[PDB]
RNA sequence: GGUGAAAUUCUUGGAUUUAUUGAAGACUAACUACUGCGAAAGCAUUUGCCAAGGACGUUUUCAUUAAUCAAGAACGAAAGUUAGGGGAUCGAAGAUGAUCAGAUACCGUCGUAGUCUUAACCAUAAACUAUGCCGACUAGGGAUCGGGUGGUGUUUUUUUAAUGACCCACUCGGCACCUUACGAGAAAUCAAAGUCUUUGGGUUCUGGGGGGAGUAUGGUCGCAAGGCUGAAACUUAAAGGAAUU
């Protein structure tokens, strides 16, 4: 159900004789019988997972956790990675460029896998046949096939009904828009095609 | 166009300049006439007062006023105000920037432009981008006249310049380096060093300008405006 | 007319030429 | 022989789904089957086993990278990057 | 003993603009502009409305408290014109003949290191 | 000339008039002959053996101070390499330039000079497999052309 | 150049290839010289170190590959470590 | 026919170079091609530095003079009477 | 704001302008030249790495391994295409402002594709020096680029050694240039476009009046746009080149 190859690496319990595993998601470079240093005064490696208050700027960043305490939050898919733009001595503030390309500011103690994640360039094969896509998304959830709306009936879909097939109403649906209205686009600022620069 | 404007208001008195007081700038103890001049500024109110609209403002100056003199016209030396003492902002070092005119003045052709800059931390935690210029000159008793180099002089050149500027400058203070352009001994130990590679003329430091400001330190200013 | 213009009037009559070509074979 | 002289590898889809998606479903497949070496023994034994997994026969050991490449370019680039960053910090 | 300031002459074509500026760069003083003078339209940059345009701005200088100012005279600059306007030239004599001393001239107009292009095309403004 | 360039620039050696010189010369012939095979015997190619026994011994050329020429000489003790050296600096530095083009796939530079060097090697193996120096089934692989340098 | 150093001890000294016979060589203590490519295990490269300092020879290292390094010596296969037996006409032994 | 030895202008063994912009109407001309003339004019108009020394601080000494190189298309040069034409023999005047 | 003049458009919601910065992409002025390199296209910030190349110096080596080229192969400006990244200026289309009898043209303001880069195609140009490549000879003059040689030459560090940078003389390869016309050409002009009716150094390609026509068809390459090869029927007594008045 994911794209991302994992990694089991094992730690050591510093207050109980026991071995502890740990799942991690495999990041590119990372190879079997690796030493993974995970801390604050580790290297600058790759699958290192030194936390973003002590990096220098433009550093690629992965499983990135939003808040302190986390255990991942942010890029986990697969060949995404976060930029980091700059840290705010005083009141301590990392700046993130996010594979979104949406500017975020987390705290400083937020610990990030150094590294791109595994799997990169997934989404660049047509899955040509319908058996590749049934067998893909039958491990992660019953969303496929899916049915038109405006193929519907009236009763079924908002969008469906008439002789002809056409959605009748305009498919932009309000934000504030109560739960069986939103089917289409939801609070959609701009329609047609996505021509020129998006102005993010 | 006094009469064509047609919607002067899409929406739908008291002289401003009674509310401004005069402010009196001070400069570093580099400089010997201090004296700066005077700035205008909103007068200290309760909403957002006047020391917190001054405390960020860069200041452009001529070093010949500075120090007097008149043989650093060309060099005009920018202050950026950073605390006040009640009716004088005092100032520090900026930067430094070589006027138009004489910038485009020595660049003449028929000659070769060498060009180096150098990223150097200071002791006191400055990092400054440092710019330097330097042309070739025509010799005593030469008659061809074009007096250009091979690119290898060059390079030698360029790599002197950098580690001259690297030398002067990592091992002193943002004060003393002020203190130090403003002789020129720089341009004299350029060319003491790439004396023996080509004779070059016009040499010249370009740019000073900063790129990080360390922690305030209060304590420093005081020792600048004695 | 110039080379450039008659050149792309051919080509384009060319293009008319092979498009009703190609409702044929 | 030359079986094929355009198809190659994606013969087994015939006429379907089209040139264009054939074309590109063989130029990542070509890379996708293709044999790699590994960069702990040198001996051309690297092989692909899941997405974005790559493990061989002879060393064992296995390597995470690109879904059909064994090292994405951008992966590179980055390593080279963090590289650059670390010598530059440590130094 | 003499309060300063800077003159800031844009001077380019079809429009002229005079501003006062305190030595700090934050404070304006009449930035009274040679477009405010002329009814038409093409006499905005001429020299006859600059000398106009400056006979105010060191008029409202002198009453504000300035005597002195420094000049900064420059261009369109960027990638459009490099030249000083017709009436820059003009506007700077005409506060200086209005009892306002001036010193240090300057040109800061916006030379580029190749940057960006220039309008018109590369068969240029054909008229 | 420069049969895979444009230049024309002439530039070579003059031997003197005189076949039997430089009458200063004092050593034997043999004393020569044996530190010919010497320097060979360390792996010096014959170029490299005459210009060493050129600036540091007496020796102008190795022609006239012995009765043969330096290659003749070697082969004759048994110090004659396999293949011809010029072809094998060729194919050293063939190698070289597709070892440059296996990591920076992008100079189209080197890949034209790759050409001329390979076209160069074939031209000059010709003329070897006709003088019956090298098999007659010689040819220039890539594969093997870095184990054919050793 | 290293590459024609060790060219020069293949044609002329007494050479052997790999590493079971690299570590018979370092115990009779008939090696000089081992060089030992960028590529081979850590832990094969470590007992080679140590098995070198007890014997009391010189290690080098390869800035290549098995491939490489089989290059260098003149072979087609992977050579891990090359053990110099005699230096034979070369001087690799007393330079670098 | 042939009119000048030199083409365009002044490029003999290089084919290409990096074209330049006229200040005029913006034409794309090639640099070499282009005809340019060195601004060395003051800062101030003609006369009028009587007018700013009395009213200059310190003892003047500034007068600042502006530098510029402008580039000229052939379709402008000649329109602005910088370059004019000349007879066959005056042509070959440099 | 802009134009010869205007207008579209932006301006109490502060336009334009000034001062302190930040982000994004593009680009490599001035130095920049009758200057350099590269087979051509082409290449201008600095530093590091990788391999490559011309010239020069050589009493080093091989030895005629060479020159030109059907077929065939590599590179091949811009524009264009495929799939990502990027997308600031300019800007095929398009939307408006005008001018004009008409203006979906020139001018003004916006603006998509494109302009940048990654991987794969396109094989075109006034891709021109409209002058194929190799070799030999032939009127003089100066400047300049790279290397080399000589002159107690000048300057430079420690006045004075070296080296480096300059002056003079010479040499080899260059980008080229000035004056003449033995000689050539229809002339314009040419140090070759000369050494061709005193016709012969080696080799490749192309053209046989102007249109039809680089069109039609047949092959071939390409995702397409298009590239290579490539007629005939029919029509005309003229087109075309250099100069003179």
């Amino acid at each position: 159900g994911r794209g991302a190859p994992l990694a089991k690496v094992v730690f050591r319990d510093p207050y109980k004789y026991r071995l502890r595993e740990e799942i991690f998601i495999a990041n590119e470079g990372v190879h079997t019988g690796q030493f993974i240093y995970a801390g604050k005064k580790a290297s600058l490696n790759v699958g290192n997972v030194l936390p973003l208050g002590s990096v220098p700027e433009g550093t690629i960043v992965s499983n990135v956790e939003e808040k302190p305490g986390d255990r991942g939050a942010l890029a986990r898919a697969s060949g995404n990675y976060v930029i980091i733009i700059g840290h705010n001595p005083d009141e301590n503030k990392t700046r993130v460029r996010l594979p979104s390309g949406a500017k975020k500011v987390i705290s400083s103690d937020a610990r990030g896998v150094i590294g791109v994640i595994a799997g990169g360039g997934r989404v660049d094969k047509p899955l040509l046949k319908a058996g590749r896509a049934f067998h893909k998304y039958r491990l992660k959830r019953n969303s496929w096939p899916k049915t038109r709306g405006v193929a519907m009936n009236p009763v079924d879909h908002p969008h469906g009904g008439g002789n002809h097939q056409h959605i009748g109403k305009a498919s932009t649906i309000s934000r504030g828009a109560v739960s069986g209205q939103k089917a289409g686009l939801i609070a959609a600022r701009r329609t047609g095609l996505l021509r020129g620069s998006q102005k993010t | 166009a006094v009469g064509k404007n047609k919607r002067l208001s899409k929406g739908k008195v008291v002289d401003p300049f009674t509310r401004k007081e005069w402010f009196d700038i001070k400069a570093p103890s580099t400089f010997e006439n201090r004296n700066v001049g005077k700035t205008l500024v909103n007068k200290s109110t309760g909403l957002k007062s006047a020391s917190d609209a001054l405390k960020g403002r860069v200041v452009e100056v001529c070093l010949a006023d500075l120090q007097g003199s008149e043989d650093h016209s060309f060099r005009k030396i920018k202050l950026r105000v950073d605390e006040v003492q009640g009716k004088n902002l005092l100032t520090n070092f900026h930067g430094m920037d070589f006027t138009t005119d004489k910038l485009r003045s020595m660049v003449r052709k028929w000659q070769t432009l060498i060009e180096a800059n150098v990223t150097v931390k200071t002791s006191d935690d400055y990092v400054l981008r440092i710019f330097a210029i330097a042309f070739t000159r025509k010799q005593a008793n030469q008659v061809k006249r074009h007096s250009y180099a091979q690119s290898s002089h060059i390079r030698a050149i360029r790599k002197v310049i950098s580690e001259i500027l690297t030398k002067e400058v990592q091992g002193s203070t943002l004060a003393q380096l002020t203190s130090k352009l403003i002789p020129e001994v720089i341009n004299k130990e350029i060319e003491n060093a790439t004396k023996d590679i080509f004779p070059l003329q016009n040499i010249h430091v370009r740019k000073v300008k900063l790129l990080k400001q360390p922690k305030f330190d209060v304590g420093a200013l005081m020792a600048l405006h004695g | 007319m110039r080379a450039k213009w008659r050149k792309k009037r051919t080509r384009r009559l060319k293009r008319k030429r092979r498009k009703v070509r190609a409702r044929s074979k | 022989a030359k079986r094929t002289k355009k198809v190659g590898i994606t013969g087994k889809y015939g006429v379907r789904y089209g040139s264009s998606l054939r074309r590109q479903v063989k130029k990542l497949e070509i890379q996708q089957h293709a044999r790699y070496d590994c960069s702990f023994c040198g001996k051309k034994t690297v092989k692909r086993g899941a997405a974005g997994i790559w493990t061989c026969s002879c060393c064992k050991k296995t390597v995470a990278g690109g879904a059909y490449t064994v090292s994405t370019a951008a992966a590179a680039t980055v390593r080279s990057t963090i590289r650059r960053l670390r010598e530059m910090v440590e130094a | 003993s003499q309060v300063f300031g800077v003159a800031r002459i844009y001077a380019s074509f079809n429009d002229t603009f005079v501003h006062v500026t305190d030595l700090s760069g934050k404070e304006t003083i009449a930035r009274v502009t040679g477009g405010m003078k002329v009814k038409a339209d093409r006499d905005e940059s001429s020299p006859y409305a600059a000398m106009l345009a400056a006979q105010d701005v060191a008029a409202k200088c002198k009453e504000v408290g300035i005597t002195a100012v420094h000049v900064k005279i420059r261009a369109t600059g960027g990638t459009r014109t490099k030249t000083p306007g017709p009436g820059g030239q003009a506007a700077l004599r005409a506060l200086a003949r209005s009892g306002l001393r001036i010193g240090r001239i300057e040109d800061v107009t916006p030379v580029p290191s190749d940057s960006t292009r220039k309008k018109g095309g590369r068969r240029g403004r054909r008229l | 000339g420069r049969m895979h360039s444009a230049g024309k620039g002439i530039s070579s050696s003059a031997i003197p008039y005189s076949r039997n010189a430089p009458a200063w010369f004092k050593l034997s012939s043999e004393s020569v002959i044996e530190q010919i095979v010497k320097y060979a015997r360390k792996g010096l190619t014959p170029s490299q053996i005459g210009v060493l026994l050129r600036d540091a011994h007496g020796v102008t050329q190795a022609r006239v101070i012995t009765g043969n020429k330096i290659m003749r000489i070697l082969k004759s003790n048994g110090l004659a390499p396999e293949i011809p050296e010029d072809l094998y600096y060729l194919i050293k530095k063939a190698v070289s330039v597709r070892k440059h083009l296996e990591r920076n796939r992008k100079d189209k530079d080197a890949k034209f000079r790759l050409i001329l060097i390979e076209s160069r090697i074939h031209r000059l193996a010709r003329y070897y497999r006709t003088v019956a120096v090298l098999p007659p089934n010689w040819k220039y692989e890539s594969a093997t052309a870095s184990a054919l340098v050793n | 150049s290293i590459n024609q150093k060790l060219a020069l001890v293949i044609k002329s000294g007494k050479y052997t290839l790999g590493y079971k016979s690299t570590v018979k060589s370092l115990r009779q203590g008939k090696s000089k010289l081992i060089i030992i490519a960028a590529n081979t295990p850590v832990l094969r490269k470590s007992e080679l170190e140590y098995y070198a300092m007890l014997s009391k020879t010189k290690v080098y290292y390869f800035q290549g590959g098995n491939n490489e390094l089989g290059t260098a010596v003149g072979k087609l296969f992977r050579v891990g470590v090359v053990s110099i037996l005699e230096a034979g006409d070369s001087d690799i032994l007393t330079t670098l | 026919p042939k009119k000048r030895a030199s083409n365009g202008r002044n490029k003999k063994g290089r084919g290409h170079v990096k074209p330049v912009r006229c200040v005029n109407c913006s034409k794309s001309i090639p640099k070499d091609k282009a005809i340019k003339r060195m601004a060395i004019r003051n800062i101030v108009e003609a006369a009028a530095v009587r007018d700013l020394s009395e009213a200059s601080v310190y003892p003047e000494y500034a007068l600042p003079k502006t530098y510029n190189k402008l580039h000229y298309c052939v379709s402008c040069a000649i329109h602005a009477r910088i370059v004019r034409v000349r007879s066959r023999e005056d042509r070959k005047n440099r």
